[PDB]
RNA sequence: UAUAUAUAUAUAUAUAUAUAUAUAUAUAUAUAUAUAUA
RNA sequence: UAUAUAUAUAUAUAUAUAUAUAUAUAUAUAUAUAUAUA
């Protein structure tokens, strides 16, 4: 049913879409929160062993 | 001697009978195919945390 | 299979074959684009093979 | 999975409609005069188990972990093996399991 | 249980019948009626001795200090007013006050009273303001204890009979026994505790009494006083008992609930007290619930279809909860706890705030603890002296915080003055699209059609009315002498009589008359002041037609007019739920009184020059309804001023602002009060029926509209706000109807939006509504409400409280109605009951408690003899309610969806088939000839029996009495039929239609030899109808009475072994059902409240069927072939005819004169007849041709795709092949399917494949009979 | 509280009654 | 209405220099549509005409 | 398309060919004499390019 | 009836290097936004002028 | 009587949630004192 | 008299820590009831 019953906006731009859509998700360090850990991780196993 | 007495041998002695005269154990019948379908329903979805 | 049914069942199937759903398009165009984004923003990194 | 499902389908731009279908094969003309109708079955074949259709976008985020989970056709959706091809809604089922 | 022991032998045998113990007989069902008639009511309340109540409740003796009435009433200006206690200006309502010195007693019974014979006197012949202060006050404090249904003891005194014994449980697995009990209701204890005041030697003599013609009150001793507001808070107990039965609620809830309304009846102005705390319960539980860290469960996942202008939404899967969807606006705990402060009830507030807080994560048990909390608010009809209420509310003027300058309008066209270009803002959007519309209307050849004209004045004309006496005094003044046709006994205020009197005259010699006053009405509401009905004359309300025209116009054309086309009122069901999805953020808006606030200084005369200027393009000389087209001077330029011919249309506007900016002048004769009629004139809006909707929609719609993209983002200052903000539009983000309306937001991607923003959002759009003077009254706590529908989550919350039990309006200080009526009031009180998902199985003993209570009646002559009646019980079952348990099997088995008439008979039958064969062989001797659907066996006799026969004709009979009539009366008749003929065919070419229809139906219907006699709707019939409607709205004379009477004992008496026709063929079809459906959706996901595992049969029936409807390829025959139609005639009894004459094979010609009967011309006719096709057609339009309908109770659930590929008419391995329908299934195999899935829906439990298995006779046989009786009738 | 009719199995959330009532009862 | 198009078009014809009549939007077929769904190809042959 | 309907598709549309209708003679021979005619009656003469 | 803006940017011209005039920020048409869009084009003309 | 299984109750330990009390921090309101302005 | 700031005291709300009580879940022990085996 997916496979055959897609369908978009008329006359839909999809950089313009993505655009709106993506806007609220780059906001914060959220993305890096990570890269600290990984790197405290990092020096714990190091030093562990 | 109660209405009590009588419905609840017919639903556990007439368990799995097709008398057109009682109604009970169909529909009780027809309740545990509901309960399967049910099954099927949440086999393929399960929920999640 | 008489006849007038089969002549049903292909025609049936023909009508499937020319809906003009945009889910084909968007698959092989615009779904990428999406996962490349979402790549990362979840909080576990893709793990392919 | 499930958050990436989720999360991937608030954004997308693509939304599904089952009615496109359907007017598509209703509007087959047919007689009155058969015992069987092609079309009613293959209508009460189409409707997924529950009015769902949340499997598509569940497909779309394994590809993103296929080393982690595979996703795999329900084994209940396969014809039975002790039928025929000409048992029809046998067919049916072969015809959505290749697509 | 003693209390079972107390009650008498015959109630004792009820409540075993009730309890499922016995098959209900005709015999116990006349001993407990005939016993409820003639036992005082007090003993109702002598049961209560018998209950050990165990619950923390004390009455405190506070209630009994009544506040003295003569401070509470003046008269001033000749009028008597309310005066407040309190500063504040809106305490008008009843006060606590003793009763008791305004009593003399009754001969018949002693100990009760009724007002002084002296002091209505003295106010009516002396005006003496005491005795007219002391009339006014009794009277409407009976009025307030009057608004009941019946009296609240018998409802009482049913609880106590269906709670006196347990039910016995089913045999289904979900059959859970109730978890509550007695001993533990708060307010059982409360009324026992409340009414030991009201006891003088063990009697419990009831605080009042509830009587045809209002109520009477009881003498007290010397010692003790009796306050009216113990009476109201009995009636609130009773019904909060009853309601938290069924609700099946928690005693701690139901213990709030009683310190509730103790509180409110301790001060003074019992119904005020209660009004000020009316939204404390919504707020704390609706309003806030999923505030915290634990959120999650599942929730529906909705989609809006592109066309969103059609509304069609899809059902597309769940979505799991977590806490990033959490609401996001502030709780409402705050304010609520600061408002119960006042009035020291903080504690009902933290044991409300401590329970919810046992609800984290959405699921059943959440919104089943929001339905049961919110169904505490009292169910009161609150009613106030009908002065004051007009007094309070036309007293008020919108306030406007920029006023047009008088330098922005040209000069006059006579009374219209059009806007100079140069102005700008919110009131050039307004005239622009005004005068847009009124561009499209001015030309515009669909009106000018003689039919079109026909239609727009008969929808002029109803059987209630206003203003009469206005009319016939402004025209006599006139030198108009108007005719008159008394002898025909119909009223004359009736909207009919004064049409007949208009139909001769010349249209603009009434101009003269639209300047007169207009008659007013008040109708009282559950929750909210009373509502108001202000119906204007029949020329007004022609004159105002471009006005509707226009609105009609921008609704329809722009936003598809917000659902005000109103085709099924369902269609809003699945948008609320929509907009409630945590992907979507809605908010609730509604004008604060927007007929209130519409007035002629800002807004009409703005629409006033805009639809005149509008009326320019087309010709200055085009009668439009008659008016002429005139001269008028025109002075826009000082150097150049003239005068110049206007069109019709704008000569009706020119009156019509004229009227406008003299505004509405109404007339009061409140019969509450006592000798204080008189005339203030207003600005606010009649608004008294939907004729009002679409101008209020149509300015609703614009003003968003230009809020939305003009003023708003030149106004905020969030970035953020404007990058949502843009890229929204009405016609996808709003809609509305009157003043109430709903805006959702677009999906914030994958977030919400900050409750920041929206505060700004929400502030800004009140400074704009202050800008004209418009309260917008906004609120935002991501629910739904719009035409009080409620729904969280997806989820639908029914507000039983809306609906209270014993509750029910009246506003006259009379009931003036008949004892059968009661019947339809059952009826329609069971179906509610339904609607709102109750449980069921205890809903459905209490209902057939009620309707035992109402099955006896009697009546007396005004001199002369008495009468009486009764029926059998089976009637009810016709009427749609289902027996409880039948002889031979088990009780609580058919579910409440049964449809009513011959459908439900059929399906009880069918699935009671066997056992009546086989134990009628064995009981009774055989037929002495062959039957076709039974055997030898002659059941008929049995049912007979069983008096199934009586229930089943005397459902038949009529239950409201007929009018006779009088041959120099009947000069009249001709003389009132004469005239709406001539209303009505204005032209002549209609008439000349309509006669050659009619003169060739009955030619071809003899000669062709159809049948004879066939009442075709035709126009010539429509002003019969409407004399009869006339007539009937008169109070009938007792002999009507007496004939009623006799003609149903007579039709009980009568011995019948018979159905009709269509019920004896029906039975010759053998339906079984199979294996459940496939499910529509997963039963975790709740979609109603208390439709879950406990309700259990409520929540198969969803679970199956799935509650959107979602008629993608059905469309549920709303394409009837003729879209334009008069009133009077029944389209359903059109499209019935057109169907049959084509299932008949008529020639051509028979079509022609059918449709050519109701106004058609040939051409058209011709175009119509052509359209007709078994095939086009749907299921359940060819199905109606045989009176084969939905019942009402389906039309919120989804069984268009159950019944299209569910209801197998013809399963080639399980069919006998008699049964085979062959080449006439085109037309047989939808009625076959229709009494499956009736079948189906009929049994409780989960829904079911329905299959026909077999008919005794060959379907050849069956499709001939129905032919002929097709033919037939 | 709550109540099984097969086994009087009983609980105190209607959640608990579901998923027991759906998956516990069925020569 | 007798058909009030059909003189409306007739009368622009005298100030086509000043207005011009266009086919409404709304009497066009669907793109979304096939050829074999019948009321789009009756309305396609109306447009012709 | 199943034939029968087809063949009845194609047959209506002959009909329709087959109408003697008089619009297409008075359009080429009798309204241009109606409309220069009314171009000296109306209050805005004719205004075309 | 203010015309501050105007005013202020003929005052700033005799102190610029002290205060400079610039167009306000969110005047600007949204970069993701696409020349079809009509309001964002009347945008750019008045940022233009 | 002993063993096993199921249910209920009590006791102990662990974990979660709610309520109350005490201490610390923040915010709001009220009162008092000081300073400044009107 | 009003407004603003600072300090002190009291009350309310929120967060953290400690103690007590209640409810739910898990584990162990004891008692009672039911079923099965010896
Ligand atoms: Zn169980």
């Amino acid at each position: 049913v997916a496979m055959l019953c897609g369908q978009t906006e008329t006359n839909l731009i999809p950089s313009h879409h993505y655009g709106k859509a993506f806007a609220p998700l780059f906001a914060s360090n959220a993305m890096f929160t990570r890269n600290q850990r990984a790197v405290i991780t990092r020096e714990a196993f190091v030093c562990a062993r | 001697s109660t209405m009590s007495a009588l419905s609840e041998h017919l639903r556990s002695d007439h368990r799995d009978d097709a008398s057109t005269l009682l109604a009970t154990p169909m529909i009780n019948n027809a309740i545990r195919s509901f309960l399967t379908a049910w099954d099927g329903i949440r086999i393929l979805s399960p929920d999640v945390s | 299979v008489n006849d007038l049914t089969r002549r049903t069942m292909t025609g049936v199937m023909t009508a499937m074959r020319q809906v003009k759903t945009m889910t084909p398009f968007y698959i092989q165009h615009m779904c990428p684009t999406e996962l490349s984004v979402l790549a990362s923003v979840t909080v576990t990194p893709p793990f392919q093979v | 999975v499930e958050a990436l499902s989720t999360l991937l389908r608030s954004v997308t731009p693509l939304v599904l409609d089952p009615t496109v279908l359907t007017n598509a094969i209703t509007t087959i003309s047919e007689s009155t005069t058969q015992t069987i109708s092609p079309i009613s079955e293959i209508l009460r074949l189409l409707q997924p188990m529950g009015n769902d259709y949340a499997a598509f976008w569940k497909c779309i985020a394994s590809w993103a972990y296929n080393g982690l989970v595979t996703t795999v056709l329900s084994e209940d959706a396969f014809p039975d093996s002790s039928q025929s091809i000409t048992h029809l809604p046998s067919m049916w089922k072969c015809l959505f399991l290749t697509l | 249980e003693e209390l079972f022991n107390a009650l008498p032998q015959p109630l004792q045998q009820l409540s075993l019948a009730l309890a499922g113990e016995i098959p209900l007989t005709d015999h116990i069902f006349e001993q407990a009626a005939s016993t409820w008639h003639v036992q005082p009511r007090s003993l109702t309340y002598k049961l209560l001795d018998h209950i050990p109540f165990s619950t923390p409740v004390v009455v405190p003796p506070s209630i009994y200090h009544s506040l003295d009435w003569s401070k509470c009433f003046a008269v001033n200006q000749d009028r008597v007013e309310r005066v407040p206690t309190i500063d504040d200006p809106d305490d008008v309502y009843v006060p606590n006050s003793d009763i008791g010195p305004l009593l003399t007693s009754l001969h018949t019974i002693p100990d009760y009273g009724f007002l002084h014979p002296a002091i209505e006197n003295d106010a009516t012949t002396l005006r003496a303001e005491r005795a007219r202060c002391a009339s006014t006050f009794y009277k409407i404090a009976s009025s307030q204890a009057r608004q009941v249904k019946l009296d609240p003891i018998r409802m009482l005194g049913f609880l106590l009979l269906v709670q006196a014994r347990p039910r016995v449980p089913s045999g289904l697995v979900t059959d859970q026994p109730t978890r509550r009990d007695p001993t533990q209701s708060p307010a059982l204890h409360a009324i026992w505790q409340v009414m030991q005041y009201y006891k003088v030697a063990g009697v419990y003599y009831a605080p009042a009494l509830v009587v045809p013609s209002g109520a009477i009150w009881w003498i007290p001793p010397p010692g003790k006083r009796n306050v009216v507001s113990v009476q109201y808070l009995l009636t609130d107990l009773i019904n909060l008992a009853i309601l938290a039965h069924m609700t099946d609620m928690s005693p701690t809830l139901e213990l709030t609930g009683v310190l509730m309304y103790l509180r409110a009846a301790s001060s003074h102005s019992h119904a005020y007290t209660l009004l000020q705390m009316k939204s404390v319960f919504p707020a704390l539980s609706l309003r806030s619930m999923y505030r915290n860290k634990g959120f999650g469960g599942k929730a529906p996942a909705i989609e809006w279809t592109e066309p969103r202008s059609k509304y069609k939404f899809r059902w597309t899967g769940v979505t799991q909860l977590h806490d990033g969807l959490r609401p996001r606006s502030p709780s409402m705990d705050v304010p609520t706890l600061e408002v119960l402060t006042k009035y020291e009830l903080v504690d009902i507030g933290h044991i409300i705030i401590r329970e919810r807080n046992a609800h984290p994560r959405h699921n059943h048990d959440s919104v089943r603890f929001v339905r049961d909390v919110m169904a505490l608010t009292s169910g009161m009809y609150l009613v106030r002296q009908p002065t004051m209420s007009v007094l309070r509310e036309y007293s008020q003027v919108p306030d406007i915080k920029d006023p047009i300058p008088p330098s922005a309008w040209t000069g006059p066209i006579g009374n219209v003055r059009y806007l100079l270009p140069s102005v700008q803002g919110p009131a050039r959007h307004l005239y622009d699209t005004w005068r847009a519309a009124a561009r499209q209307i001015a030309q515009d050849p669909q009106w000018h059609d003689p039919l079109n004209q026909a239609i727009m004045r008969a929808q002029y004309v109803t059987a209630r009315g206003g203003s009469s006496a206005s009319l016939k005094f402004a025209l006599k003044v006139t030198g108009i002498v108007l005719p008159e046709y008394d002898d025909s006994k119909v009223k004359k205020s009736s909207k009919i009589y004064q049409a007949a009197q208009i139909a001769r005259i010349a249209f603009m010699l009434l101009i003269a008359a639209i300047h007169a006053e207009v008659t007013m009405g008040i109708r009282n509401q559950v929750q909210r002041r009373a509502r108001s009905i202000m119906p204007l004359n029949v020329i007004q309300q022609a004159i105002s037609a471009p006005h509707t025209l226009v609105a009609n116009y921008i609704n329809k054309h722009m936003n598809l007019s917000t659902t005000s086309g109103s085709v099924v009122t369902d269609k809003v069901i699945p948008l609320i739920l929509y907009a409630s999805t945590p992907p979507n953020t809605v908010v609730n808006v509604d004008i604060k009184a927007c007929d209130a606030s519409i007035t002629y200084n800002y807004f009409l005369s703005v629409i006033c020059g805009a639809m005149h200027e509008g009326f320019e393009v087309g010709n200055a000389d085009a009668a439009f309804m008659g008016v002429p087209s005139t001269i008028v001077s025109d002075r826009r330029s000082s150097v150049a001023p003239y005068s110049r011919p206007i069109s019709g249309l704008q000569t009706m506007v020119q009156h019509l602002a004229d009227l406008y900016a003299a505004g509405f002048r109404y007339s009061v004769s409140d019969a509450f009060s006592s000798g204080n009629k008189f005339s203030f004139p207003t600005s606010t809006f009649p608004s008294g029926s939907t004729a009002t909707s679409t101008e209020h929609t149509a300015n609703n719609s614009t003003m968003m509209e230009y809020f939305l993209n003009v003023h708003a983002p030149s106004h905020v200052k969030s970035a953020s706000l404007k990058r949502i903000l843009t890229d929204m539009t009405i016609q996808r983000n709003y809609v509305c109807q009157g003043d109430d309306g709903i805006l959702l937001l677009p999906h914030e991607a994958a977030s919400k939006i900050s409750a920041d923003d929206m505060n700004e959002l929400l502030t800004c759009l009140r400074d704009y509504g202050q800008l004209f003077g418009w309260n917008y009254d906004i609120d935002w706590s991501d629910t739904a409400e719009y035409l009080k529908l409620y729904a969280l989550m997806g989820c639908r919350i029914p507000n039983t409280s809306r609906h209270p039990p014993v509750g029910k309006e009246y506003a006259a200080p009379q009931t003036d109605e008949i004892w059968p009526s009661l019947i339809d009031i059952v009826i329609g009180h069971h179906l509610n009951g339904v609607t709102d998902v109750l449980n069921w199985r205890e809903w459905l003993r209490f209902s057939w408690a009620f309707a035992c209570y109402s099955s006896r009646g009697g009546y007396t002559n005004p001199k002369g003899q008495s009468f009486s009646a009764q029926y059998p019980w089976w009637t009810f079952v016709y009427l749609g309610i289902p027996p409880i348990l039948l002889p031979g099997q088990t009780p609580f088995i058919h579910s409440c969806y049964m449809p009513p008439g011959d459908q439900g008979m059929f399906s009880i039958l069918n699935g009671w088939r066997d056992w009546l064969i086989s134990h009628a062989s064995t009981t009774l001797p055989p037929l002495r000839h062959n039957h076709p659907v039974w055997g030898l066996s002659d059941v008929p006799s049995l049912l007979s029996q069983f008096g199934v026969y009586a229930g089943y004709h005397a459902a038949q009979h009529y239950r409201r009495p007929k009018p006779a009539p009088e041959t120099a009366s009947s000069d009249s008749i001709n003389q009132i039929t004469s005239d709406l003929t001539e209303y009505l065919f204005y032209d002549s070419a209609l008439k000349a239609r309509v006669m050659k229809g009619r003169y060739n139906w009955e030619r071809l219907s003899s000669s062709l030899s159809l049948n004879v006699g066939s009442r075709v709707p035709s126009l010539f019939d429509v002003p019969g109808k409407w004399v009869a409607a006339g007539r009937d709205a008169e109070k009938p004379p007792p002999s009507s009475v007496e004939d009623m009477f006799t003609s149903l004992n007579r039709c009980i008496r009568r011995p019948t072994h018979s159905f009709s026709r269509l019920l004896e063929l029906y039975l010759r079809v053998h339906v079984t059902l199979g294996e459940s459906i496939p499910l529509a959706i997963d039963p975790d996901v709740p979609q109603v409240a208390g439709a879950d595992p406990a309700n259990d049969d409520h929540w198969f029936k969803y679970t199956c069927l799935g509650d959107i409807p979602s008629a993608t390829r059905n469309y549920f025959g709303e394409s009837l072939f003729v879209g334009r139609v008069v009133s009077g005639l029944d389209v359903e009894a059109v499209d019935a005819t057109l169907l049959r004459l084509k299932i008949l094979g008529a020639p051509p010609e028979a079509f022609i004169a059918v449709l050519n009967g109701i106004g058609m011309s040939d051409s058209e006719a011709h175009q119509i007849a052509g359209r007709i096709s078994l095939a086009n057609a749907q299921l359940v339009q060819i199905a109606r041709v045989v009176h084969l309908s939905i019942p009402s109770s389906w039309m919120t659930l989804n069984t268009g795709p159950y019944i299209h590929h569910h209801a197998y008419d013809f399963k080639p391995g399980i069919t006998q092949p008699s049964a085979k329908s062959r080449d006439k299934s085109i037309w047989m195999s939808p009625i076959l399917k229709l009494l499956c899935t009736s079948y189906a829906m009929t049994v409780a439990g989960p829904v079911r494949t329905s299959i026909v298995t077999e008919i005794d006779g060959s379907a050849a046989a069956l499709s001939g009979n129905l032919r002929v009786w097709m033919r037939d009738v | 509280s709550y109540v099984c009719n097969v086994c009087n199995a009983r609980f105190s959330t209607m959640s608990a009654l579901s998923e027991h009532l759906r998956s516990d009862h069925r020569s």
